[PDB]
């Protein structure tokens, strides 16, 4: 009746809802919460210790068969006490479905590596350590994968300046490139893109304490 | 010394197939009095460009002499 | 022989002006705010005759990406990406356009830009 | 050369002692000659009869947004966008 | 458990390695007041000189909306800028000057600042606005001065 | 104000102290190789001081977990230097040679400007 | 006999009926050790019976695959080899217990960093 | 209290000292292409100086110095040492002039008379006319009024010219600084 | 090294010519793309995705565009779908030509590079004719594409397609049945099916080894519902069949264009909502609401409701996904981008183990890795 | 800006001549060097060998310059791999910090006379990633640049126009004629 | 006549070599569509109607609700599978 609004896929929504509960019974020790996102995508919020167990369960159980691990995204949120969240995007070819597993960790506390369950996470975990600074215990060989050698800090934390602290230049005295404290000809011009009027009332009262 | 940049804007569209109509065969071309004659790209030359701030300085310093 | 291109081609920039001769740009600064590369810097001041106008308009062509968002956002078609794509220089400094350089292009290329806009504005 | 001491329409120029003129010893300083402040001043105002008129820059969708002007006051009235002047007599 | 073979790694591991495999499961205690300045990678010079101001962003007087002041923030000191010699842009060698982070309460903001070694100082939280009557009928009052001469 | 946490590598400060010393061993062993295999001005005695100078930076560190992380990162560089993945430029980056001294006295800073 | 599995590096299985029967038999023994009220024990125990009987019920692998769906017999074995690993591994984790780590406050709150008024 | 030559704020010291800073110094390094010049120019570029680098030969030799500084802080100016009109153009805006012009041997167009004494004088004399505040010159350490040869019958000409060039420099630009190095080394030497 | 594509740094451990260990040192093209996106409005961040997977230009936009639409909870008009799907296939045909063209150079053959890059030049006239740029069109946008196709384009799209079969046959004659070509590819870099699933493989790497998987068929997201086409599958999981899959994909994609060109309807290009998509310029000059929305959509951009989503597409390289998070502001909170080649290069440690350089060079091409994907 | 001569005014101007030094040399020795200087420039001008750097998505448009549509090879431009035989380097892409020491070395290994071309915004001034924490803000920070080709990516013709600018820059070198004055 | 192609004899020779009749890759002005075309009249949208078009119905942004908690929304209110089985084999 209204073309602009996207049509929800109820059949896919129905299966994910019930199977979402199913996981909650099988893994009470670890599954803190299960929620169906507005995009009709399932999210499974687990405790930090339940990473390897839960991932194993989804990959090996007949009903889950989430054989394919697609991503490991890291999210930094300084507000929260355990500022770093880690999200696994799994795909199940046999059942043609996607599920998300989220977990939270602090700056220091290690996060059990999942190379075992899905050893596609060999580099994804390396990236997460490099970008955010989340350490992964039992990893084969944790090591920076993206940033420069000897780059100090972890750039993708929200508490890291956009331009970094040090630039590079060539110094003909030393016959090599040298690092100096940053000095920009034109600053990054912020823009205050903040709306003074709330637009989405549905989320005003959301998340009661 | 032929350059790709010697083509005046009148014929430029016709030369890059933007139009099938040469400047003679179209009357939609304007003839404003502030249009300028074509010019090469002048680099490595005494006639080249060089940027400069286009704003006069904002803060005036107090003059002791008066 | 060269080309072919299309009237939508994005190239070097140029500040147009009205047929009267007055500059189109009114220093609304939409182009600055949308420029993904932050390649635009504008400083505006109440002109002597009292019209909203720019005392500064700089594009850092070594920072622009020729996306074309500036010409879509301009409410008066002041800034356009002209047909020119042959403006390589021999010095980095010569690639930083200030308003006088941009205005000169808008006069050198005026005939062709006005023809592209006419043949293309309806789509846009 | 001449261009160094020329003063642009925005009103800026390097002082004859300012070192920044050094950048122009091997290049030129294009100062645009078609000053918009004078070309618009040249065009005469448009006499009208109605109390309010509109200017759209002259070419509809290729002009500026349509704005309406009120001509009750005596003085000829400038358009915000294009700078054209209107007057009722 | 069940018959199925035992893991060679744990089955053959010496008792010492199993022991340290246990206490590395651990759950040891550590004090909660920590400083992560050594590992955060900030240059030492910044950590010593630059203060951090916990504050609520100021409401825009030219608007009535408020949902853009529903957070606490951190902004660093306003170090020097200078005119750019070539084109006249604004220039600065102040990476942290660009910075901004959001928080839910000053306690979290202080907690975050302590964990990174920054020196901080909090602007006084705006006291909740006192109740205002704002009655309409008083605009038309018999003997009071609140009567409006306009409309 | 104490909390329960998961250890990083060690369980006791003494074990942490033990790990840190090993990192000093491996570096101190490695300096003679780094001088040979990198075209850099610095000599073994100068470098062996730089190792001492910087292990001193983290003089007041107390938390074992922080000491673990310093040793994780400290070890990572050594592997990247035991290998020559780090290039000539990166090794000399430990000296900040390009940056010239900034005077600390008030009168000099004032005259020099902020 | 299938000429080829159609998948690189997956070999046709000889006596898939036996290999499946052993694996399902093993799983039910590993699952048996789990506490009765564990929901995982109730589901796999229910499930593996539905797979196990079909393996014995049908003697033609093509008919077996239709009767069970869920891929070729070779994959059916590949699946079965997993829940041994899961069921065996999970006798050590004891997931059926209560929540190991109570969630922190605001740890799953979105959007973040908003003042909450008591 | 030394008077401030110009109070125009744009020509004052600004910034932290990095490449985007400004020393308020507008130098002119004659002979920047040489061995010493590569190191003088780079050290200036660190501070934020604006430098003009006159070059007599083809641009290819001097183009490598453009990396030393920042945008718009390095400018080249072709010049002929004999023609004063060329030199005035490169010294009419400078606060400092540095004269690293010299040779270890004679040429077909430039004898030690033309380079060390007549040339260096011309750069100094023109500088005083323009109004350069500072001036710097180089000379040998063993420089002497009449140096005696030691093994070559005509091996002392280079020092003789250097001494004479030193005096004419002090003659034309009386407050000129003179730095007398001895056996400089360190690469491309 | 020419075969490395100027980014890769393989620190090989050579026991003669055979490789015992390969260390793909990555990050020579890390440009912190995903941190810049956190500072840019959604529209300002669209060009960033043209740069990721820079050979599949309009396919990356589609992934980003679909992500924002799910959060915005809007639908695109019927016509815009066909334009999108049409240009997804044209991009796919472009990309496979680069893969086949580049892969041939690594082996040593030269002519297929030039015989195909002549057609590639014609194809990027259509990019230039609709978007105005031969590369990085920035054409697909969350509300649908940004402009209608020029009048008379579709005739020239047909004209190119009608002749493209012959061009692909001539390269096929010189390459497919060539005895030397088979030896340089056959049984080099075998990927067993069960290995691939565990690795996060996708795309032709997944279908090279016999797995029947294609997101266009399983999780359709555009006019792919309204078209019918086959999917190429390989049984041996080596370079050679994977090569054949790429060529066959270019045949089938040429089939989809045959249906797009005929089924294209007439209608609006953007979604109607002027609060998500800019309004027409003519309407901007006339109506007050259009001007306000134009003003706000460009300065402040549009507000996306809080939430997270993961959309993926069948990009030519593989599965390209974008895990986008929105915090209710005008800017994304975080934008993680799956690179299909990331998984592929992680597996190079073993696939090419116990092989020599001529084989490893071949494997690198068949992994089909456009860097910039791998380096965000 | 200096505008081009009008036809009637240009109708009188003498034919330009090939050499940019003219045939106005006073002496025989100077004139021979001038002509001999052209011979060098004609040589180096004719065969300019890029290095096949190809860093980022300018690199693709650096292939289409070698494609049949534009055919760099028509101008004597031949791609080469080793920096020893390569004469010109076309830095096309975003030179990140991790790369920066590698470009410097590769440039150094190139034998003189070596000219550098900067392709696209990335290599010109940092381009779209100018403010990133791991991007060298323009390759001119690292190596001298001789021609800047703007664009993102530059069109194939745009780069071709850039290459011809490098030929003209080569054509007017005064390597010999300035030795005489030296 | 209209196409600049090689002589008839070579065309036969070339045709023999390719093993198939050849269609010339090069585009000619006659085959393509003219570069100056009439101007378009792009249609409107479904919601350009003048009535019964309130944004409060058409809008989609304000209809998205927070994530739903699966476990609780039962309490307040064949084994399950993530979706429908597929034969990836
Ligand atoms: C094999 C290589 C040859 C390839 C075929 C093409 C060569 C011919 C050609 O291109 O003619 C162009 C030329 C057309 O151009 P143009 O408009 O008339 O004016 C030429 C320049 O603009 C005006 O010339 P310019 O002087 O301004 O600049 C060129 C410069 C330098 O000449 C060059 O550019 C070539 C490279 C440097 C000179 C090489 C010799 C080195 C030193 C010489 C001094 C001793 O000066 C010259 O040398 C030209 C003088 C002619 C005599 C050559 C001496 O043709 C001619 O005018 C003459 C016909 C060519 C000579 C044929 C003689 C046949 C004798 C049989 C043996
Ligand atoms: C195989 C085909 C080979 C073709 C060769 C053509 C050769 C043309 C010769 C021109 C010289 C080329 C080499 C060169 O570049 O020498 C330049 C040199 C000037 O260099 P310089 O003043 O020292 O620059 C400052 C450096 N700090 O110059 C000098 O110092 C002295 C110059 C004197 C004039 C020499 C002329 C030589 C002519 C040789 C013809 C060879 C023919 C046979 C080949
Ligand atoms: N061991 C040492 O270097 C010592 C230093 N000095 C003096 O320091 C000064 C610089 O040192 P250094 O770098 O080693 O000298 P170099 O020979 O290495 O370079 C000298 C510079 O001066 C230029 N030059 C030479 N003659 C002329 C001329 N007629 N006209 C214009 N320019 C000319 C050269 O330009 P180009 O090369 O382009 O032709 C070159 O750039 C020298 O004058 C030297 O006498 C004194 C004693 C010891
Ligand atoms: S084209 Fe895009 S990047 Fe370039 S100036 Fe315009 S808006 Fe900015
Ligand atoms: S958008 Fe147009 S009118 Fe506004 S400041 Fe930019 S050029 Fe001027
Ligand atoms: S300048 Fe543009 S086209 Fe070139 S590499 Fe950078 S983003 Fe890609
Ligand atoms: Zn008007």
């Amino acid at each position: 009746d209204k073309p602009t609004v996207r049509q929800p896929d109820a059949v896919a929504r129905s299966h994910l809802s019930d199977f979402g509960r199913y996981v909650a019974e099988c893994l009470p020790k670890y599954v803190q919460k299960v929620q169906l996102t507005a995009g009709d995508e399932l999210e499974v919020l687990i405790a930090p210790e339940g990473v390897v167990p839960v991932l194993q369960f989804l990959k090996d159980h007949h009903q889950a068969q989430f054989t394919n691990l697609v991503d490991i995204a890291g999210v930094d949120v300084p507000c929260r006490k355990n500022r770093f969240e880690v999200v696994y995007n799994l795909l199940s070819l046999r059942y043609n479905s996607r599920i998300r597993v989220k977990t939270y960790t602090d700056e220091l506390t290690p996060l059990d590596s999942a190379c075992e369950v899905h050893k596609a996470a060999n580099w994804y975990e390396r990236e997460i350590w490099d970008m955010y600074g989340v350490f992964f215990a039992n990893h084969p060989d944790l090591r920076r994968i993206l940033t420069d050698y000897g780059f100090e800090g972890h750039p993708q934390r929200r508490d890291f300046p956009l331009s970094g602290y040090v630039e590079l230049r060539y110094d003909d005295e030393k016959k090599r490139v040298v690092c100096e404290p940053l000095e920009l000809a034109q600053e990054f011009r912020k823009f205050d893109l903040s709306a003074p009027w709330e637009q989405f009332p549905n989320f005003r009262n959301a998340n009661p304490p | 010394d032929y350059d790709g940049s010697m083509i005046p804007a009148e014929w430029y569209g016709w030369m890059h197939y933007k139009t099938d109509l040469p400047p003679i065969r179209d009357g939609c071309r304007p003839k404003y009095k502030w249009i300028a004659d074509h010019s090469e790209n002048l680099s490595g030359t005494k006639e080249a460009y060089y940027p400069y701030s286009t704003t006069p300085n904002k803060v005036e310093a107090w003059e002791p002499k008066a | 022989e060269k080309g072919p291109l299309s009237p939508r081609f994005r190239g070097e920039h140029a500040l147009r002006r009205y047929p009267s001769g007055e500059e189109r740009c009114i220093a609304c600064k939409l182009c600055e705010a949308i420029c993904p590369a932050q390649a635009i810097t504008i400083e505006a001041e109440e002109r002597a005759d009292g019209s909203r106008r720019t005392t500064r308009y700089d594009i850092d062509m070594t920072k622009c990406i020729y996306c074309g968002f500036c010409q879509e956002a301009c409410p008066v078609d002041a800034i356009v990406e002209g047909p020119n794509f042959e403006f390589s220089t021999e010095t980095h400094e010569e690639l930083l356009y200030n308003k006088e350089k941009l205005l000169c292009n808008g006069d050198k290329w005026e005939s062709e830009i006005a023809s592209n806009l006419q043949a293309d504005h309806l789509y846009r | 050369r001449g261009d160094i001491e020329k003063v642009t329409h925005t009103g800026q120029v390097f002082d004859k002692e300012d070192y920044r003129n050094a950048r122009f010893v091997n290049a030129k300083r294009y100062v645009n000659e078609n000053w918009g402040i004078k070309l618009i001043e040249e065009v005469p105002p448009k006499e009208c009869t109605e109390r309010v008129v509109f200017c759209d820059g002259g070419d509809g969708p290729l002009g500026h947004p349509k704005v309406y002007i009120n001509l009750d006051k005596p003085g000829n009235h400038i358009c915000g966008y294009c700078g054209l002047r209107f007057v009722k007599k | 458990t069940d018959g199925g073979p035992l893991d060679p790694k744990t089955a053959l591991a010496r008792p010492e390695e199993l022991e340290q495999r246990n206490k590395l499961s651990g759950k040891i205690t550590v004090p909660t007041a920590v400083n992560l300045s050594p590992i955060s990678g900030v240059p030492e010079e910044h950590i010593r000189e630059r203060r951090v101001r916990i504050h609520i962003p100021p409401k825009n007087a030219m608007q009535s909306g408020t949902d853009n002041v529903n957070t606490w923030q951190i902004e660093f000191d306003n170090r020097e800028r200078w005119e750019n010699p070539l084109m006249g842009w604004a220039s600065s060698g102040d990476p942290l000057s660009n910075m901004n982070v959001q928080f839910g309460s000053p306690e979290e903001a202080i907690t975050f600042c302590e964990r990174n070694g920054w020196r901080w100082y909090v602007d006084g939280a705006a006291k909740p606005k006192k109740e205002r009557v704002k009655n309409y009928g008083i605009n038309f009052a018999w003997n009071k001065r609140t009567r409006v001469s306009t409309k | 104000a104490v909390q329960q946490v998961r250890p990083i590598l060690s369980v006791d400060r003494e074990e942490a102290r033990k790990r840190a010393l090993n990192l000093y061993k491996a570096w101190y062993r490695q300096i003679p190789y780094i001088v040979m295999d990198y075209d850099i001005p610095m000599t073994v005695e100068q470098c062996r001081d730089k190792l001492r100078e910087e292990f001193v930076k983290h003089r007041n560190v107390t938390d074992i977990r922080v000491i673990d992380m310093l040793v994780i990162k400290g070890q990572m560089e050594l592997k990247e230097s035991v290998e020559i993945w780090k290039q000539k430029g990166h090794i000399m980056r430990y000296w900040k040679e390009s940056q010239d001294p900034k005077p600390t006295d008030f009168l000099s800073k004032f005259i020099q400007g902020v | 006999i299938k000429a080829s599995t159609g998948l690189t590096g997956l070999a046709v299985s000889t006596n898939p009926h036996h290999t499946l029967s052993a694996l399902y038999g093993k799983i039910l023994r590993a699952v048996s050790k789990m506490p009765q009220d564990a929901s995982y024990r109730k589901y796999t125990e229910q499930l593996v019976k539905q797979r196990a009987d079909s393996v014995a019920q049908h003697k033609d692998i093509t008919a077996l695959e239709k009767a069970v769906g869920c891929g070729q017999v070779e994959e059916l074995i590949v699946q079965a080899e997993n829940e041994l690993i899961l069921a065996r591994k999970m006798l050590g984790w004891k997931p059926w217990e209560k929540l190991v780590q109570a969630a922190p406050a605001k740890q799953w709150d979105w959007p973040p960093a908003q003042i909450m008024e008591p | 209290p030394r008077p401030l030559k110009t109070t125009n704020p744009a020509a004052m010291k600004r910034g932290t000292g990095g490449r985007s800073s400004f020393n308020g110094i507008v130098a002119t390094v004659f002979g920047a292409t040489g061995f010493v010049g590569r190191y003088v120019c780079n050290k200036l570029g660190k501070s934020g100086t604006q430098m003009i680098l006159p070059y007599r030969g083809d641009d290819s030799d001097v183009i490598r110095l453009k990396v030393t500084g920042d945008l718009g802080q390095v400018l080249f100016h072709f010049y002929n040492l004999e023609d004063p009109a060329s030199i005035r153009d490169a010294v009419k805006h400078s606060n400092v002039v540095i004269n690293l012009v010299g040779r270890d041997f004679e040429t077909k167009n430039f004898k030690f008379k033309d380079v060390h004494v007549n040339g260096a004088e011309r750069i100094a004399r023109i500088a005083r006319e323009a109004g350069v505040e500072r001036f710097i010159h180089l000379s040998s350490l063993n420089v002497e009024a009449n140096p005696k040869d030691l093994y070559v019958k005509g091996g002392s000409e280079w020092l003789k010219s250097k001494y004479e060039g030193e005096l004419r420099v002090r003659d034309a630009f009386p407050n000129a600084t003179i730095i007398r190095p001895a056996d400089i080394y360190g690469s491309e030497d | 090294h020419p075969a490395a594509h100027g980014v890769l740094r393989l620190v090989l451990e050579l026991d003669g010519e055979t490789v015992m260990r390969a260390d793909p040192h990555i990050g020579l093209l890390h440009r912190g793309t995903e941190k810049l996106i956190e500072y840019k409005t959604y529209t300002q961040a669209l060009p960033y995705f043209d740069r990721l997977d820079y050979v599949s230009m309009m396919c990356n936009e589609q992934c980003y565009s679909l992500a924002v639409e799910k959060l915005l909870n809007i639908d695109v008009p019927l016509r815009a779908k066909y334009i999108r799907t049409l240009f997804a296939e044209i991009t796919r045909i472009l990309n496979h030509i680069m893969a086949v063209g580049t892969h041939a150079l690594d082996v040593g053959a030269l002519t297929p590079f030039f015989w195909l890059f002549e057609e590639r030049e014609k194809m990027m006239e259509f990019y230039e004719r609709v978007s105005g740029a031969r590369m990085h069109a920035a054409y697909i946008r969350p509300g649908g594409v940004s402009l209608d196709m020029p009048l008379g384009l579709m005739d020239d799209i047909y004209e190119f397609a009608s002749k493209f079969a012959e061009r692909l046959d001539e390269v096929e004659d010189v390459l497919t049945t060539n005895r030397i070509w088979v030896q340089r590819t056959e049984d080099i870099g075998i990927v067993t099916a069960e290995e691939a699933l565990n690795y996060g493989f996708s795309g032709v790497m997944l279908r090279g080894s016999g797995i029947k998987w294609d997101l266009r068929k399983q999780q359709p997201y555009d006019a792919y519902n309204l078209v019918n086409f086959d999917v190429p599958i390989g049984t041996k999981g080596d370079c050679y069949d994977r090569y054949l899959c790429r060529v066959e994909e270019m045949r089938q994609s040429l089939r989809i264009i045959d249906q797009c060109l005929n089924q294209m309807p007439a209608g609006e290009i953007k979604t109607d909502d002027a609060k998500v998509a800019p309004p027409s310029r003519s309407e901007m000059k006339t109506s007050m609401e259009a001007l306000i929305h134009h003003f706000k959509l460009f300065t402040q951009g549009y507000q996306v409701p809080p939430g997270a989503t993961y959309t993926a597409i069948e990009a030519p390289k593989g599965e390209f996904g974008v895990y986008l998070i929105s915090d209710g502001s005008s800017r994304p909170y975080r934008c993680k981008i799956k690179a299909p080649g990331f998984a592929h290069l992680a597996a190079l440690e073993k696939i090419g183990k116990q092989h020599m350089l001529a084989d490893v060079v071949a494997i690198i091409g068949t992994l089909d890795v456009v860097f910039g994907e791998i380096d965000r | 800006q200096q505008t081009l001569p009008v036809a009637e005014v240009a109708q009188n101007l003498p034919k330009k001549g090939y050499s940019p030094f003219g045939t106005k040399q006073s002496s025989v020795a100077e004139w021979s060097l001038a002509r001999l200087d052209d011979l060098l420039n004609w040589g180096r001008k004719g065969s300019i060998w890029p290095l096949t750097f190809g860093l980022a998505c300018c690199a693709v448009e650096m292939m289409h310059i070698a494609a049949p549509r534009y055919d760099m090879d028509r101008y004597g431009v031949v791609f080469r791999a080793s920096p020893r035989q390569a004469d010109v380097i076309i830095v096309a892409g975003t030179l990140t910090n991790k790369m920066a020491p590698a470009l410097r070395k590769v440039y150094d290994q190139m034998p003189e006379p070596r000219w550098v071309i900067s392709m696209g915004s990335c290599a010109n001034g940092g381009g779209y990633y100018h403010y990133s924490y791991s991007v060298v803000r323009g390759c001119d920070r690292i190596i001298p640049v001789d021609i800047y080709v703007p664009g993102c990516p530059p069109t194939a013709e745009a780069l071709m126009y850039g290459v011809l600018q490098l030929q003209k820059k080569v054509k007017r070198m005064k390597t010999l004629q300035m030795w005489y004055r030296k | 006549a209209l196409r600049r192609d090689v002589s008839p004899l070579i065309q036969r020779i070339r045709a023999f070599l390719l093993g198939r009749e050849h269609n010339l890759a090069l585009r000619f002005e006659d085959g393509l569509a003219d570069r100056t075309q009439p101007q378009p009249e792009i249609p409107d949208g479904p919601s350009h109607l003048l009535s019964a078009n309130y944004y409060c119905q058409r809008d989609g942004r304000r209809e998205v609700l927070p994530p739903i908690d699966l476990v609780e929304q039962q309490k307040q209110l064949k084994l399950p599978t993530p979706g429908k089985v597929y034969a990836w084999d």
